[PDB]
């Protein structure tokens, strides 16, 4: 009963995903940061940028560790199997 | 210049400053800092402690950009691949001779490593600034940054200990902070005589002697008995 | 309390002084002359800019836009990427005829299907071909031609056929748009008196995207593989079960693809890395790379990069990625032996004169942003004819009567009666009457 | 013979020769579709003066070895071999199209003057300030395919190390 | 015809496709650094090395780096 009526990081709550990035001030924006940036509780704050490169090329002798492990997800044996 | 690591536990960065660094788990031996695109990286990996006397080497991981090479004690792998030294790739060349192993790169390092306990690094002038691991900056500066950043004079033991690598599988307790044990002063004598013979006379203007003779102070005293562990720096 | 023109809706829970507030391009300034922010560019206050239909203007720190509907789009794309009319991706790969777009939804005017077959040794299907039932006219895209089949016999809904840059566009009048480029990619355009009802593959355009997962029975489901099962043509065809990882499957090409698709998050692309999110573009170049394993690879890595420069220009940002090692595009070969005139516009922006133009026919859409090689004919017969391509005067360009380009002077074939027709020497297609009984 | 003539002793011998199109089935049909071009009727000129056989055979060995990236430039390279030898016997044949190994030679004009042209068998001899002070070499290269400059009629000499007309 | 003597020509090419100067074809594939031409022979001045890389997976390989030698001089014909 509060479709449309809620403003923040999380959407508007309407039904369409495409104009969740509307910022308060009319346009909708195109980053995931750009949007974000505008609701700040605090003036002071700088401003952050999105980060374009992947964790698991920068630290090689965790991509193993973390891959034998998440792989799981989609081992039909596995207990999440049955999800 | 050159970085250099070999004896017991003997490291010399690319401004001098020999000190002692006895860990044992996994460190950045060398990076490039440059913040934007790191180019390449030297990752060394001591053993679990061979004898009192030796510090060997387990093996060395080395990325230049888009690829790694790993080098052990008996084979070394690109790539995931065992290559049959030499190998002659258009950026890359690696080759195993009995009494080393060696790298060169386009992008200006040099690699020279003996499979037991020597290794030595060698950047053109082009990464000065840059460099951040374990051979500290390559500003130049003689001791100026790597142990006094703001005032503190950092002890050796802790400033190696900033530079280690987490492996999210085991868990390494960095060595303890050793009881200060005299200034071996009284084997000075020995270390002189030995190292300024006739065979090295015309480098005596090339390299110098304190930093060499102080490194053999401490491998007299430490290593009682055999000389496994002396005639490991003249050389 | 200090404001700041960015935390005006926020509230301020948790320099200037007071009255003015901090603008983020210097000292403090009133609330009204507080500017405007939109892709990390900064506006003063009074300024203009275009959203794609619309036109906006910052009036007090907030946009004030003029309120029309644009046209709704479809893309298809790739070894199977779907972006449906309400803006939501989807991956499905398929090996039957299934249904783009229609209206017989539940008695309807048109049908948009589309041809998936295997490209590739690891499952994954692409587009080769589309057919587009109007009324009862039928065309066929295929083989880099269009082909008309079943042409009705006098209803003959006025569409209209052209070659713009590298791209084959064919209009409808009703207000059906198709934009292909001849290998995979296409787009459907839609007016907007369309809104609501229409189903197929492209969702049903109705500014909600929670319900574009409706399949042939209208039930709404949650699972890609059962929506897109549901929508293929001939019931003889296989059920898709999974969706095929090619990267996965041939461990060998990775390295390659990772390399050369990595120039979308390269500094080439700096400017417009602020207006188009590229992840989901260089998620799609790798997922080809590693597929096309059987042959033409460098042609399946050029069209990946080159959706994402067209979206780059369409919103603002005209980049020049091609270079004589990487996609290289060979345009002066359509030049007369050694007089320049054809060049290659990076990002189409050029609005010149054409044949069809000089006679008041326009069209309805701007596809003023589409890659190619374009003319800049001479000073001497500066009319741009299209079904030769072919720069001459104003009085000899052609007639394009029943979407067929007849010369001047060559006498016009009719399907009529009695009634001869000719090219006059001045552009104009005229018909007279023959009484061999009939008469005028 | 090839294995005595090796640089480094430690470097393997070579026991065998690989068959690509044997190791490599799905990727036969293709090769022999476009390789296929050297014995069709665009280079029906050629056909008496090379015999494009032992060309034909290299383009299909090479089209179904170059299977992890840019096959697109393994089959230019191959055509462009035999075509070479076309021209140089006395057959200058035109061959590339807009889908057939393109061409990008105008990149290296300025903005939008017209000077860089692709010559399709590089019978063309203009002056570079090597040869305007006696420079020459010893032999003709007269034959080589590329993108040619044109420089116009106020400042006609071509400066290589520059690539410019000065 | 005049009696001159032409120029003498070797040619490597593709997947280790090689013609010598006196007009043999003949395939080799080999991954080291081979000796292309050198005087040498059994004193000399000069010598052409080649580089061969693997290219592909089926074993074949293909040069990719050049290295001459004149007097002391070397030239490195690469990337
Ligand atoms: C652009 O849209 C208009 C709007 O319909 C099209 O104009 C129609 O043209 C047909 C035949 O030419 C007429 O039967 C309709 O009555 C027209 N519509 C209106 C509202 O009058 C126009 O044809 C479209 N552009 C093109 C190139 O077809
Ligand atoms: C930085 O400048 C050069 C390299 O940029 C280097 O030689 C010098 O020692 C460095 N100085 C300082 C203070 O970092
Ligand atoms: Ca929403
Ligand atoms: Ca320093
Ligand atoms: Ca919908």
């Amino acid at each position: 009963a509060s479709q449309g009526q809620v403003q923040g990081l999380c959407g508007n709550f309407n039904g369409l995903e495409g104009d969740d990035f509307k910022t308060a001030s009319g346009l909708v924006e195109a980053t995931g940061a750009g949007f974000a940036n505008t609701w700040k509780a605090q003036s002071s704050c700088h401003d952050k940028l999105d980060w374009l490169d992947d964790p698991c090329s920068l630290n090689i002798e965790s991509a193993n560790y973390a891959e034998h492990w998440c792989s799981l997800l989609k081992k039909t044996e596995t207990p999440f199997g049955r999800c | 210049n050159v970085c250099s690591t070999w004896g017991n536990f003997h490291y010399k960065t690319f401004d001098g400053d020999v000190f002692r660094f006895p860990g044992l788990c996994d460190y950045n031996f060398a990076s490039d800092c440059r913040g934007s695109y790191k180019e390449f990286a030297v990752h060394l990996k001591r053993g679990p402690g061979q004898a009192e006397a030796p510090a060997g080497v387990e093996s060395i991981l080395l990325t230049i950009k888009d690829d790694t090479i790993y080098l052990t004690r008996h084979l070394a792998v690109l790539n995931g691949a065992v290559v049959s030294t030499p190998h002659y790739s258009p950026g890359l060349l690696i080759e195993k001779s009995d009494a080393y192993t060696k790298v060169y790169s386009r992008a200006g390092l040099t690699l020279m490593w003996n499979r037991e306990d020597a290794l030595m690094l060698e950047l053109d002038t082009k990464f000065r600034n840059h460099t951040c691991g374990l051979c500290g900056d390559y500003n130049g500066l003689q001791s100026y940054s790597e142990f006094l950043s703001d005032g503190v004079l950092f002890s050796p033991l802790e400033f190696g200990n900033m530079q280690k690598i987490n492996q999210p599988d085991v868990v390494c307790e960095d060595p303890e902070e050793e009881v200060a044990p005299a200034s071996c002063s009284e084997h000075r004598a020995e270390c002189e005589r030995l190292l300024t013979a006739e065979a090295f006379a015309d480098c005596q203007d090339l390299v110098p002697l304190e930093p060499y003779l102080r490194a053999c102070q401490q491998d007299r005293c430490r290593c009682p008995g055999g000389d496994t562990c002396v005639c490991s720096t003249v050389a | 309390r200090a404001l700041s023109c960015q935390t005006l809706a926020a509230g301020y829970y948790h320099v200037c002084p007071d009255g003015l507030m901090d603008d983020g391009r210097g000292g403090c300034v009133v609330e009204k002359e507080c500017p405007c922010v939109h892709n990390n560019d900064l506006y003063s206050s009074g300024a203009k800019i275009k959203v794609d239909c619309n036109t906006c203007t910052c009036k007090r720190g907030r946009w004030v836009c003029t309120q029309a509907v644009c046209h709704g789009t479809c893309s298809i794309y790739g070894s199977g990427h779907y972006i449906t009319f309400d803006g939501k991706y989807y991956d499905f790969d398929g090996h039957c005829s299934y249904v783009a777009v229609q209206d017989y939804c539940g008695l309807g005017s048109f049908s948009i299907i589309t041809e998936n077959v295997p490209c590739g040794t690891t499952g994954v299907t692409c587009s080769k071909a589309i057919k587009i039932f109007m009324g009862r006219t039928e065309l066929k895209l295929e083989d880099k031609h269009r082909v008309v089949i079943q042409r009705d016999e006098g209803h003959h809904v006025a569409y209209t056929t052209r070659e713009v840059g590298q791209y084959l566009v064919v209009e409808s009048s009703t207000g059906i748009i198709v934009i292909w480029d001849k290998r995979t990619t296409v787009f459907i355009k839609l007016a907007p008196s369309y809104k609501g009802t229409v189903c197929g593959l492209c969702g049903n355009f109705d500014h909600r995207s929670n319900n574009d997962f409706t399949t042939r029975d209208h039930m709404v489901v949650s699972s890609e593989l059962d929506f897109g099962n549901s929508w293929k043509e001939a019931p003889t065809c296989p059920d898709v079960s999974t969706n095929p990882e090619p990267c996965s499957l041939n461990p060998h090409r990775r390295s390659w693809a990772e390399k050369q698709c990595s120039i979308l998050k390269s500094s080439v692309f700096s400017i417009c890395h602020s207006k188009v999110d590229p992840k989901p573009f260089y998620e799609a170049c790798v997922h080809d790379s590693c597929s096309c394993d059987t042959g033409g690879d460098c042609e399946c890595f050029c069209s990946a990069v080159a959706s994402y420069a067209q979206e780059c220009t369409k919103e603002g940002a005209c980049v020049f990625w091609r270079t004589p090692d990487l996609c290289p595009i060979f345009c002066d070969y359509y030049n007369p032996p050694h007089e320049c005139e054809w060049h290659y516009e990076p990002c189409g922006n050029r609005s010149f004169e054409t044949c069809r133009t000089i006679n008041g026919i326009h069209s309805n859409i701007s596809v003023s942003y589409l890659e190619g090689c374009y003319p800049r004919c001479p000073k001497d017969r500066p009319i741009y004819e299209e079904d030769l391509k072919k720069c001459v005067t104003a009085d000899k360009c052609g007639c394009y009567v029943e979407d067929t380009h007849y010369p001047p002077g060559a006498s016009v074939p009719t399907e009529e009666t009695c009634k001869s027709c000719v090219c006059t020497n001045s552009s104009q297609v005229v018909c007279r009457p023959e009484e061999g009984f009939c008469y005028w």
